[PDB]
């Protein structure tokens, strides 16, 4: 619902406020509604105009209450912007670390998982993969509202397996075996990650496979090693992480079954 | 620590 065009924003309707991230992301104020928005910027000189813009295209397609909302883009002249709704509390990982473990009880936690599991069931149906699911890419709002964000590596998808361009580098501890080894991502890659994103949340923000090196993860997943149940974590929810960490992507639950597990306070099928 | 990295 932007200014003078469907998604085209005049560089004028936005009033930049200040850097927030490193390829630069600022906080601004969108005049027509005096709404505070986030503005992702492109490094003026790097053959990205094509790549960068693909992100703002995956977004125009999806619209869910737990997926950060695209509000517009600037393309006709540089620098190229991508404007979205602002999320006052920033990324979930950080929030979790700093947060107060009293105001954030084990139910607020459950609440966050459910919010995310919901955005994935939706994404699952629209048939989209979020090639980089993890706390550092979830944002937070008022009263622990959580929204999934960062659709850089996000792909729509025809067949049910995407082969990532060879010679790449990805977040080892969140990446699934069949991807770390064959550069093939699927809506089952996300399920694997989601399994990590629950471990992150449960441990109030720790780093996955703690103390273990990146080079040792895969060979360790092959020997059947998996992380142990976080403290204070309900055996019901751990049980669900394992599901997400099945060596065979075919034996992993779906987001639809996963969301059901949560939304139902556990009165549904991954066993 | 370091997040990203390639597999071999
Ligand atoms: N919609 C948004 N609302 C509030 N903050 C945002 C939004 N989108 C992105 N950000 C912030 O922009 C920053 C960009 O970080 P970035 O440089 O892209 O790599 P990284 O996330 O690993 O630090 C993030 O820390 C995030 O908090």
């Amino acid at each position: 619902s932007p200014n003078y065009d469907k998604w085209e924003m005049e560089r004028t309707d936005i009033t930049m406020k200040h850097k927030l991230g490193g390829g630069e992301v600022y906080e601004g104020v969108w005049k027509k509604y005096s709404l505070t928005v986030a503005v992702k910027t492109l490094k003026e000189d790097t053959m990205e105009v094509e790549e960068f813009l693909k992100e703002a295209a995956v977004m125009k397609e999806i619209k869910h209450p737990n997926l950060v909302q695209l509000l517009g883009v600037c393309t006709r002249e540089p620098p190229f912007y991508i404007i979205t709704e602002f999320m006052t509390y920033g990324n979930l990982l950080d929030y979790l670390r700093e947060c107060n473990r009293q105001e954030v009880n084990a139910v607020v936690l459950l609440y966050m998982a459910t919010q995310i599991s919901s955005a994935m069931e939706y994404l699952e149906k629209k048939n989209f993969i979020h090639r980089d699911l993890a706390a550092r890419n979830c944002l937070v709002g008022e009263n622990h509202l959580v929204k999934v964000a960062d659709f850089g590596l996000s792909r729509l998808m025809t067949g049910d397996t995407y082969t990532a361009p060879a010679g790449a580098k990805f977040p080892i501890k969140w990446t699934a075996p069949e991807s770390l080894a064959y550069n093939k991502f699927s809506i089952k890659s996300d399920v694997w990650a989601f399994g990590v994103l629950l471990w992150e949340i449960a441990t109030y923000g720790m780093s996955p496979y703690p103390g273990i090196d990146l080079s040792q993860v895969y060979e360790l997943l092959e020997k059947d090693y998996r992380m142990e149940r976080p403290e204070g974590c309900p055996e019901k929810v751990y049980e669900l992480m394992r599901a997400c960490w099945q060596w065979n992507p075919s034996d992993r639950p779906s987001f639809a079954e996963i969301h059901q597990a949560f939304e139902t306070m556990f009165q549904e099928s991954s066993i | 620590e370091e997040i990203f990295g390639e597999f071999e």
